[PDB]
């Protein structure tokens, strides 16, 4: 959505208006789109004041582009429903970008068509300001999500050495309220089974061998519990330790397994909660910001207009679509036409005509 | 095999539960039974404090008498 | 991998050890209490006796 | 070869002569002992501040393109103490040469400033008129066509004070009534090489005030001629006396340096030293010792007393 | 710039801008003065109605 | 045009003055006005009240005599 | 001869030396015999004033007769 | 071309040099002890005379 919005000398209506509308006159020999663009009229007082508020429309500008890329980028985020090539742009109050603008008018909404131009650029900027921190919160609890999400994800993943082991290990088969026997999970390469059983058995005294037996199998290693008496699983562990053998130390809790998983479906569930009017928040704030982005564009177009040509202020523009590889054709047709009407004398420098680029 | 071995253990235990719970069972029947000998003890230390009180104010009085 | 034998005999000697600590616990909490018998017994016995002697001594002094 | 024994007050005059005639070769007969220890010390450095006076000044002599000679005083050999206090008045003349180049270039600096109020004489600048076509054109997007072109010229200008260059100004300025734009044109005009002084007003006051300046600015041309005409009579002064003083202060350091290429007595206020010389001047030389010592009053008999070795 | 033509446009254009600016702020001048005409006079007028109901209340206070 | 150009700048200058001080003019003027009718407002109103305070008086006396 | 100049030149300094720490030791001497010799005037002035006063009583006896 | 007895009329005169200085120095010690001598004696007896002469006046009272 790159178009380019001219602003003319407009020293007549009808003739900028022929320039302008005619076939024989649209731009880059009518293959360019080329679609008229109007403001209400509207007076500043003090040109020095326009002045300083176009410097703080360009700021404005900035700051309003930014907080739009941002939208873009925490839709883009989400990614629910949705991806980076579908989708990508919104309506703004309905229509797309070349519709809203052609469409575009300068919203009471946004400012009182009395209002002074300081307290537009302060409508504009208390506006942005708003949706800015919106996002800065909306953001903070998709992250708050993702993140904890991903944890998740982590916890019920992994090797057997250290994944959670709610899913594997029973009841029945784990010695759950023994004073003295002590159950300690060990992770044996399946090459080596067998030998790690017998392995245990040298690990401390008055350790029972064959006990240990497998629970379930990863990819690289069984997990097997094995039962000992609680006073040697200190020589137990450290004499694994010194085969190369890492001894878990886990005790079964029914209360912790299931609030773990009722993380897991409160986790989720909220996910798909926030995400459903988390976007639909994030695309009112998308449609206000472009809304409000033109209303900037616009405005820079009064302050500009009124700069070049000063009164009276009949302001004739153009939002131009420009062709392929026609660019320069284009300009080179904006500058016969205005070049000499702007200065005897001779862009940011010198300008045949204002513009501004549009690129969403 | 290895379950056989666990219940020998689990039934080891209920019998370690049993027995230190009926030894303190006894503990307490013992101290109740404390308290009452000494009860017992205290009772004839009262008969024989009582003994010399009597003879001594049966003596006191006749002796006051004679005065 | 091993013998019903082996299992046998590790699990007779870890049922030894709990009916050694069975049996140990239960003479400690009597042993305990045998004790405990004679040191209250001994208090409640001085503090009574100690009562009445003091009682029993003031009113000697009302008789004189 | 022979230790020679001379009285203090007699051995500045005995090495004096000696050092003149050239025709004896003294040891230094206490190599571990510095100036400091020989007590040239005073006496180096004194030369020393001299010497970077008179090279101060006798650059600026040659700047001047002042025909100094040094031809004369060849044989004078002066080594009076009282010297040490003129060689400071030397130095108090230089001073004043830098005070002159001083106020001479301050003065420059208002000349090079008031010149500017004649020409001046909306606010148009005085450019070295290199860059005038950016100047106009980068001023008139500061805000294009806001206010008009004020066109002013300098025909047969003033030595540019920023390259002491005469050329004739030629400037397009902007001038502006808001304060904010008049701010923007001032950053502009200032980031440019551009002279922006004065403060142009409708009212003959201003006009007056220039011509109040441009009666400063005659006296003051007035007082550089006179600053300048001190400047070169001080410096044809010190060219004279700067032949003679390099001469002067050259020999009188050198003698210092043999002084203390000595041996200090401790018996005696009296310096010793071994000294060699040939058998076919020794008349020669006890006839210069003859004469150095008959200057000084103390009349020592500064016998060279011959040793073999 | 350069062109004579360029810049007495230039200037008729500040000129405008220097009038309508004059323009406004005149009439904006003379409006609050009027403004503030009536809001002065009430304030003082009411001032005084105070102090003259001040001085009704003292007649009022010395009869019954 | 320099000097045309010149004598516009002033001229402007001019105009914006003499805009002001007539402002100020106007505003003294309707300043004054309003002390006028403030002071005519004030006047009626005592008139009025001063009558009404003697209306009672005259009624007061009366009701006073008689007896 | 020069170590034979050299040594003669330091008789000469040594005797300076000692003509000067010589003439410090007779200063030294010379400041007590002034504090004596300040006494012995001292001893002197009060006999002359001692004198002056008796003169003076034997004066006042005689004069004071007469009023 | 000059004998070795005018060398020891040298070293006779740096003796004579000495000798000057000898006395000078000599002097000026015993000048300095001699001004020590009258400054602490005129102090002394200025002290002790005019303490002397006061305690006379004061026995004028008696007298008087």
């Amino acid at each position: 959505t790159e178009f380019w919005l001219i602003s003319a000398p407009g020293e007549k209506t009808c003739q900028q208006t022929w320039e302008k509308l005619h076939a024989a006159t649209t731009k880059n020999n009518n293959l360019a789109v080329s679609s008229k663009f109007n403001i209400p009229d509207l007076k500043v007082g003090t040109l020095d004041v326009l002045v300083g508020l176009s410097d703080e429309l360009a700021k404005l500008d900035a700051f309003v582009e930014g907080v739009v890329k941002k939208v873009a980028q925490y839709m883009a985020d989400v990614l629910e429903d949705s991806k980076d090539k579908v989708q990508e742009n919104l309506l703004a109050s309905g229509v797309d970008l070349v519709t809203y603008i052609t469409r575009f008018q300068w919203d009471m909404a946004k400012y009182p068509i009395k209002q002074s131009l300081k307290n537009i650029s302060e409508i504009i900027a208390k506006g942005v300001t708003q949706i800015d921190n919106d996002l800065k919160s909306r953001a903070s609890a998709y992250n708050n999500l993702k993140g904890n999400l991903q944890n998740l994800e982590r916890k019920n993943a992994g090797s057997l050495l250290t994944r959670s082991l709610a899913e594997i290990v029973k009841k029945d088969d784990f010695v759950l309220d023994s004073e003295y026997l002590v159950t300690l999970l060990v992770v044996v390469p399946k090459l080596n089974h067998n030998d790690w059983i017998k392995q245990y058995e040298t690990l401390a005294e008055m350790v029972v061998p064959r006990s240990s037996n497998v629970l379930s199998e990863d990819q690289d290693s069984y997990l097997c519990n094995v039962t000992l008496f609680k006073k040697a699983v200190d020589d137990f562990r450290h004499k694994a330790r010194e085969n190369k053998f890492i001894v878990r130390d886990f005790q079964y809790n029914e209360e912790e397994m299931r609030a773990d998983k009722e993380e897991m479906n409160r986790l989720s569930t909220d996910k798909k909660k926030q995400f459903g009017p988390l976007v639909r928040w994030l695309k009112v704030n998308f449609s206000e910001a472009f809304i409000a982005w033109i209303h900037i564009k616009a405005l820079r177009v009064f302050v500009e207009s009124v700069l070049r040509y000063g009164l009276p202020v009949n302001f004739q523009a153009m939002l131009l679509q420009p062709n392929k590889k026609s660019v320069k054709k284009l300009r080179e047709v904006l500058h016969e036409l205005y070049k000499h009407l702007d200065s005897s004398a001779a862009q940011q420098e010198y300008y045949p005509y204002v513009y501004y680029k549009i690129d969403c | 095999s290895q379950s056989q071995g666990i219940q020998q253990l689990l039934q080891a235990e209920k019998r370690a539960a049993e027995k230190v719970a009926d030894a303190r069972k006894r503990k307490a029947r013992r101290l109740k039974q404390a308290k009452e000998e000494a009860q017992m003890e205290v009772e004839q230390y009262r008969r024989e404090r009582e003994q010399e009180f009597q003879s001594k104010q049966q003596a006191a009085m006749g002796s006051q008498g004679n005065l | 991998a091993l013998s019903d034998a082996d299992v046998q005999k590790q699990i007779k000697h870890m049922m030894a050890f709990i009916e050694q600590e069975a049996n140990e616990k239960a003479e400690e909490i009597d042993a305990k209490a045998e004790e405990e018998f004679n040191i209250e017994k001994g208090r409640l016995v001085q503090t009574q006796r100690l009562k009445i002697m003091e009682y029993y001594e003031k009113k000697e002094k009302q008789i004189e | 070869l022979a230790q020679l024994f001379l009285q203090s007050e007699a051995a500045y005059c005995c090495v004096s002569e000696l050092e003149e005639l050239g025709k004896v070769q003294f040891r230094d007969l206490n190599p571990d002992v510095n100036v400091f220890q020989r007590k040239f010390v005073n006496e180096v450095r004194r030369c020393e501040e001299m010497d970077r006076k008179l090279r101060f000044v006798e650059k600026e002599i040659r700047k001047a393109n002042i025909p100094i000679m040094d031809t004369g005083e060849n044989p004078e050999v002066p080594f009076p103490r009282d010297m040490i206090d003129l060689e400071a008045n030397f130095e108090k003349i230089e001073n004043e040469l830098k005070e002159i180049n001083t106020n001479q270039e301050a003065l420059k600096r208002n000349f090079l400033e008031l010149t500017e109020l004649k020409f001046i004489l909306f606010v148009a600048g005085v450019i070295n008129r290199e860059r005038i076509p950016t100047f106009e054109r980068m001023l008139w997007r500061v805000c294009r066509g806001n206010v008009f072109l004020r066109q002013a010229e300098i025909e047969n200008p003033l030595e540019d004070p920023v390259t002491g260059d005469y050329v004739h100004k030629s400037v397009f300025i902007i001038f502006f009534q808001g304060d904010q734009l008049k701010n923007r044109v001032k950053k502009i005009c200032e980031g440019f090489r551009a002279s922006l002084y004065p403060c142009p007003e409708t009212p003959q006051e201003r006009k007056e005030m220039a011509s109040g300046v441009n009666t400063r600015i005659d006296d003051l041309q007035m007082v550089l001629n006179q600053t300048e005409d001190h400047r070169q009579r001080v410096l044809q002064a010190a060219a004279k006396n700067i032949r003679v003083w390099f001469i002067k202060v050259r020999k009188m350091k050198a003698i210092y340096h043999t002084l203390n290429l000595c041996n200090i007595d401790v018996t005696q206020k009296c310096l010793i030293a071994e000294v060699w010389c040939p058998v076919t001047d020794l008349d020669s030389i006890q006839f210069a010792l003859r004469r150095g010592t008959e200057h000084s009053g103390s009349t020592v008999p500064s016998i060279l007393n011959r040793m073999q070795t």
